[PDB]
């Protein structure tokens, strides 16, 4: 059907930039969007924001915003992100889904960037 | 836009019910259909939703997943309780845009 | 000097009104029947292709026709069977097979933001208006041609924005109407309960109210949303005054008229190349002046004509008796095979009138382009459909009775032109040849075969070559 | 001797160079004899609405009880003096759609869409009745409409859903009664500020009552405007209203079909099985014309005005003249030592024959081409629809004419040609078309002849 | 004697299937080319001349078109292109073409108070009913047939009028109803805001409510007045009834049904005539069959068709302007050359050439009868949201038209080539019947002339022409 | 229903104005039109319609017999009376299904 | 011209059975309604019920449920009414009568039933 395969689990030295490639695979990439979503320990999931691959539009999140930067490449089918300046307390799991209207499924398979 | 799930944690015993409860501050009804989305994750694993539209039950899930309630009041309840969904339950509105999630709570036998 | 008629093998044949399938030297078919099935290019502009959406959808600006919106000018209108996006959320899309009607004489449009989105109303809002209905790439959405207008922190102030149509063109405004389930999702939406839009222009005047009701669920939604057009002629003001309910313009089409364009359903495929005429079945680059392909037309093409066949009887029949021994000229006489060049010269002229002034007398049908109605215009519908029936009985019978008179005056023409020949040959001389009785009449006094340039030439003496037959 | 052949008969014909030419035989094309007679077509009894129309059928005028049994029918007949039609005054909306949706199907089935004792428990539903709808002497009501008024005092909001499983089309009839004074608003439905909203999943419109004062028709100074809607296969309507709702009792499962329509005739129904139905009478006919009546039901022919479409097959019945000696053939040997026939022209009598089969074939057959109906503010569709039926009728008309008379002079040209061309092969002399021979030649010698091969130069 | 056919001067050029144009001798143009130019008397009835207004301000009573409020009886209505002054007051006149197509049929009318000013309506301000944009004599006034009514001091009672027509004929009545711009002038001319006009009759019912909003100016009124109309019926009732915002009617005309009027829009002048037919370029009269002037005709006019020229074949063809006719004996169509040694005359087969006029034209009859004198066929305005009515119609009459045309076009090249070969078949068996008086008895010129070996006189040939002579009276072979 | 009469006898000298009012507990006036009939019943004889609607007189009746009234006050008016009016008058309502007639009253002279 | 004829008069014990005869003339029988109403002394004119002729539809008063039965005979345009196990509290004047919109128009001359 569809599936979403992340990268691995990936530790850098803070201020630095860490990119994270979302593989989707069994659809036509560009149809739908890509939400990316963060769950830190102890704490709800916070939506980071979202990239459609075609048009390129990204609707960042305020609280997030200029932390992340998401950018697609549709022709190796992928999306990554662009986080800049880590800490421990940006350090969480990382989630690309695809979202649907009332709420996003077929999910992923998550990675930490642990700082 | 803020969720808040209560309990924050509850324990149950198999086969009785545990109701779980989503509130707002904004209504999350727009036009009557309500965005409103129930998210089940297993350790270690991506949350699953278990209900969109905070009614309608998705394809492929067991029949005692339920969702009820409308505007600021949501709650869901599962009957009867298996050892297997003893996860983390979150909901999630999708009415504004930042999309927040829930809190989330914690299920236990 | 026997006198007949060039023969061929040539399995061309036609049909008469006295008898069926007659084989002839040769022919000429008016009907044009093959086509490439490619949508190609009319007069070098590409057409239009709605593909999955139909015209409500491509105007309104449906969220799944986003490549439609790039649209500037075209040569006609392509929506395929399978384009059934348009109007997302349901509704009556008001006077739409007149907007259908419209836009077929359009020849390209400018889209333009006629309220921007960002500085029209800024005591309202224009972020929430997004549904379930009108989702796109798996969120809500709305078209990308209107804007839902929603009270802004709980109140919903009387809006009047005005336009001025200073574009030099008509302008296509389309707005919407919305009426709610309930009351209560009124009041949610639109915080006065006696809402109303009012469009008024100097040529348009029409008041809206919403109309709260239950519904049958379409497409997931129990409200309704009602959609409205109107052409603004240039130098003139359109003042829209909503208390509710006002799915307010963003972009209009600032109409550019045309003529000769059309829409089409069309299940074939866009490819490079040029063509005059356009079915929707495939182009036709041909010059008949029949075609039984397709009705719908754009461009110059042939008549439309239900017949199957239609074949002039350009050259005589084929089987006195058939000799291919002359082959300069449609006429000869056979002297010891030498075909003559003035009688079939002159028929060859008379036969090309005949064809030429059979195609001169049908003017090439132009865009008989086909209408819509709904289900409450049954009436009109038929009267269409009778008039369009009656007109292709009419040309099918004018066509065929014309190629039937024509086959047997031209095979009266080649049959007599034949006994012409031999009538002002026999003419030249009298006495001084013999008619076997097929044709052939051959002098009692033998002669070289110099002596036969007296009889082709036209000049014989006859004391000259008098002797006694016994 | 060589000629033609010249019958007794006196069918005349017309042509262009002249007119009402004599000829030995003559097919007519123009069949201008009808039955009179009202029959059933492929073996289908016709419906007869008799004193109702369609909106009085439809509705269930008390008087059209007759037609509360049909199911299937050929074709709907409505006599002109058929007046039983929405007794109580009002318009019907819509009603000439109406026929145009009823031309199409073949046959429905009447059924309670909302069952009148169980629908209704909130609302009144024996009250309402009135003289105008009068059925012998008591007053009464339409058959398949409800007239709901308030049930003690009050008229709560109704809300009736009804799901199309019938899995064809259902015609769904309503009304919406606008009375003549406040008060009797208030008397029939309690709540002054009425409304009635029909909401399908394609139709959506809500009425409003208008109480004003208006003259008195049939007794009544009130109106019912009443509404129709097709609905879907597995669709919902439903009928939302606080007052003014004649609520659809029965609705029809409309089956679709085709070649079916409306007809206003006198002719009296009796029994055939014809393939055309004339409102003048039922026909049949295998000639390719018809001036009956333009308006037909089923395979029929062309209509046409004129009044006399005649081939011409026979020869010139009145150089060599017509032969009334010999009746044996259309081309005579008449012998010295009676005239005979030749094999070399049946074949053309053949090609004549197929011809007139090619001309009839030529004018397809017209299919139903029943009247529309108009209102009176349709008088401009009105006019186009008359002046397209009209136009083509000209031009049908016109066509015929030029294809008999050009027919005509052609056959009669080939009548000229193949005995002129027969005269040439006999040759190969008394020019009046005998054959004086200096030789003896018996009645053997002249078989011989007539054969074409003769040894002129034997004789010598 | 030679015998042949006759040539004549004329440079008369037909059409055939043969050729494209060629001469002959005489024709007969079925096709009209001449129209007068005037507008004129149609059977003794001078037409309607709206001038400068249109049908809706001619109803309506428009103060410039006052002429119009006299007119009875009419011919057929003529408005002038450059005619644009109706409806005044800006507005919309609903159902404005289907009156105009209801005015096509009526022959006159009686214009006639329905409703006095001075008695109908003793409660309200008639006085004050006037506007700029109905402006006349440099003053504000408004439509002579219909009133404006207004609230009388500060007061607008429910209005209640009832007329039964008792004309006899269907009367047509014309209203209106008024959208102020603003709620305040609602309130400053007619008392209640909640104003409704409630207007109905046996077959017409129909509630109005006003609508105010603010609107572009038009015509420098930002109100909108909405015309209406009703054809009451004999001896029926239409009761007016009105809270505010009613023109009530002031004037109605009793229509006159009629048949064969319509309503033309020409530019031409007026000038005293009676014609069977006129078309809009101007009245024409003529019996040929066909005429391209235009489409709209009005009476029993020829058929239209675009052909430019059309024209049946009367005349041989002639060689000179069986080889060649002769020029200069215009004598007969059907000519012999009779030489003697007594003289060398030339005179005409009379039989011959009276059988070849008589057929054509019993053809050239038969080709009019065919066709039907085209009844009254005018065009028909649409609104703008009728564009598929429109092109609907515009495709019927392009349709008919096109048919017609060819219609007379193939009828004009068949007939000709039919009436070519008949005279030629003529000629054929005139010097059949030439040949067939005498056998062995004359040498042969050929192309239809014949000499005699043995010597016979003027009434010998005289003789032989009517077939009474035979060949064995001479036996002269050399 | 219950259509009550009065006065249970009349007695009017021979040319004075004799009014019979009928009284309904129920209106018996839908949509606009009134359900009331007037009879005359001689003794011995069938009654005869007269008021017809209330207010209509019947054919082949003369003037005098009138009668008006609408809802549930209806009043039948003779004058002048004669010595063939003397006869029990009947009022009658169709409204209702029962089609109940009046008590019926006594008119002398 | 219209005429509704009725039988004679009749008498019977009580619990017996008479089928009262009524004859409409003039016009379709089964057109009109025949509605039967009963007049006793002292109580008035009482509406028994109505039967639709041909149709076999037929109405009765609550009070005369069984008492009265409705039969028709659109053959012969008589129409009957029956009633069963006569009682002295049951005897009356009945008339059959052709209603009109509002009432009866045309009636019978009436026949009486006694119980002794
Ligand atoms: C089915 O059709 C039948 C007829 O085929 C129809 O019966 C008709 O009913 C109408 C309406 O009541 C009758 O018309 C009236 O007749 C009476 C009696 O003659 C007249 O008094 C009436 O005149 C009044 O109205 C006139 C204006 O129209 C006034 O000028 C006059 O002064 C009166 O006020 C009126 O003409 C008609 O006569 C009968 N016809 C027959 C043959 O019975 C029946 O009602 C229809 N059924 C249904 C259910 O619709
Ligand atoms: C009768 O016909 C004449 C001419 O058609 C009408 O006069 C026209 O009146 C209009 C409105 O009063 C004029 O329009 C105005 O034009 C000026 C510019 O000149 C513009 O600034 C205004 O805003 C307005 O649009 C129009 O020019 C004028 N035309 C002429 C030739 O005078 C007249 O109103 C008609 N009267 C009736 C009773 O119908
Ligand atoms: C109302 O009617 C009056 C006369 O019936 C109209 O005439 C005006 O009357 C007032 C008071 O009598 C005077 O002061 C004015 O001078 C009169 N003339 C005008 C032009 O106002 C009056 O115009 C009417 N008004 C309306 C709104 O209809
Ligand atoms: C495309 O649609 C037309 C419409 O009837 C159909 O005839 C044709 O078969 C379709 N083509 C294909 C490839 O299915
Ligand atoms: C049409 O076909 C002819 C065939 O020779 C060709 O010359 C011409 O270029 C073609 N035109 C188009 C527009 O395809
Ligand atoms: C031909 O005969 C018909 C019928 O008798 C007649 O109507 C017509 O006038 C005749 N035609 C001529 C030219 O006499
Ligand atoms: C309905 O209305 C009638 C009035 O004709 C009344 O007798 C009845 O009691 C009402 N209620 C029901 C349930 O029929
Ligand atoms: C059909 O035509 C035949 C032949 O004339 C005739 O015998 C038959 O009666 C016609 N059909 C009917 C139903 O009368």
């Amino acid at each position: 059907q569809v599936q979403l395969q992340q990268s691995g689990a990936e530790l850098m030295k803070p201020g630095a930039s860490v990119k994270i490639s979302c593989k989707a695979t069994g659809y036509t990439f560009s149809s739908y969007w890509i939400e990316w979503v963060k769950q830190r320990p102890g704490h709800g999931l916070e939506w980071i924001g979202e990239i459609l691959p075609g048009s390129g539009r990204t609707n960042y999140d305020e609280r997030f915003k200029g932390k992340a930067t998401f950018t697609a490449d549709t022709s190796s089918n992928t999306a990554y992100m662009q986080l800049s300046s880590l800490t421990s307390e940006d350090s969480a799991v990382y989630y690309c889904a695809r979202p649907r209207i009332y709420g996003m499924d077929y999910w992923g398979q998550g990675t930490s960037v642990t700082v | 836009i803020v969720l808040t799930q209560s309990p924050a944690s509850l324990a149950v015993s198999l086969g009785q019910r545990a109701t779980i409860s989503c509130k707002a501050s904004q209504s999350v009804d727009f036009d009557g259909d309500t965005y409103m989305s129930w998210y089940q994750q297993k350790p270690g694993q991506p949350p699953k939703l278990l209900i969109y539209a905070a009614s309608k039950l998705e394809s492929g899930i067991p029949a005692r997943f339920s969702g009820s309630g409308s505007g600021t009041d949501f709650t869901l309840n599962i009957h009867p309780v298996e050892e297997e969904d003893a996860a983390t339950y979150f909901c999630q509105q999708s009415n504004e845009d930042p999309w927040t999630f829930g809190g989330g709570t914690k299920l236990e036998i | 000097i026997c006198i007949g008629y060039h023969a061929n093998n040539s399995t061309d044949t036609v049909d008469t009104v006295l008898e069926k399938n007659v084989t002839v030297t040769h022919s000429v078919n008016l009907l044009e029947d093959s086509h490439n099935g490619k949508l190609c290019k009319l007069k070098g502009i590409a057409p239009l292709q709605l593909g999955k959406c139909n015209i409500a959808g491509w105007l309104l600006g449906n969220p799944e026709c986003e490549s439609l919106l790039s649209a500037r000018s075209w040569s006609y209108i392509v929506e395929t069977p399978n384009s059934e996006n348009g109007t997302c959320y349901p509704g009556d899309f008001i006077d739409y097979e007149e907007l259908r009607e419209q836009l077929s004489s359009v020849s390209s449009f400018e889209r333009f933001e006629i309220f921007p989105k960002e500085s029209s109303w800024p005591n309202h809002n224009t972020t929430k208006g997004v549904t379930a209905a009108c989702s796109h790439a798996g969120k809500s959405s709305f078209y990308r041609n209107l804007l839902w207008l929603t009270k802004k922190g709980g109140s919903y102030p009387k809006l009047s924005k005005s336009y001025v149509n200073n574009k030099g063109k008509e302008v296509l405004v389309l707005w919407g109407v919305h009426h709610p389930s309930t009351s209560t999702d009124q009041q949610s939406l639109y915080q006065n309960e006696n809402a109303y839009v009012s469009v008024v222009s100097s040529n348009y005047n029409r008041r809206f109210t919403p109309e709260i009701a239950e519904r049958p669920k379409v497409r997931g939604q129990a409200g309704r949303m009602n959609y409205y057009w109107t052409l603004l002629e240039p130098g003139d003001t359109i003042i829209f005054e909503a208390t509710g309910n006002l799915i307010a313009p963003w972009y209009a089409f600032a109409l550019s008229r045309g003529s000769g364009s059309g829409i089409i359903t069309s299940n074939a495929s866009m490819h490079e190349c040029n063509t005059k005429c356009q079915t929707p079945q495939g182009a036709i680059n041909s010059s008949l002046p029949f075609q039984n392909i397709h009705p719908v037309t754009i461009g110059e093409c042939p008549k439309y004509v239900r017949s199957t066949k239609l074949r002039m009887v350009t050259g005589l029949r084929n089987i006195e008796g058939g000799w291919t021994g002359m082959i300069d000229g449609w006429y000869g006489y056979h002297h010891q095979y030498a075909a003559d060049q003035k009688s079939t010269q002159n028929a060859i002229n008379g036969i090309t009138n005949k064809v030429n002034s059979v195609i001169e007398k049908m003017n090439t049908q132009f865009t008989a382009v086909g209408k819509e109605f709904n289900n409450l215009e049954k009436r009109m519908e038929n009267l269409n459909k009778k008039v369009d029936d009656g007109f292709l009985d009419i040309w099918t019978y004018n066509a065929e009775l014309l190629v039937l008179l024509e086959n047997e005056r031209t095979l009266d023409f080649h049959d007599s032109n034949v006994k012409n020949l031999y009538e002002k040959v026999k003419s030249q001389l009298r006495n001084n040849a013999k008619e076997i009785g097929n044709g052939c009449f051959e002098f009692y006094h033998k002669c070289d075969n110099e002596c036969m340039e007296s009889v082709k030439n036209g000049t014989y003496d006859y004391p000259k070559y008098s002797e006694e037959s016994k």
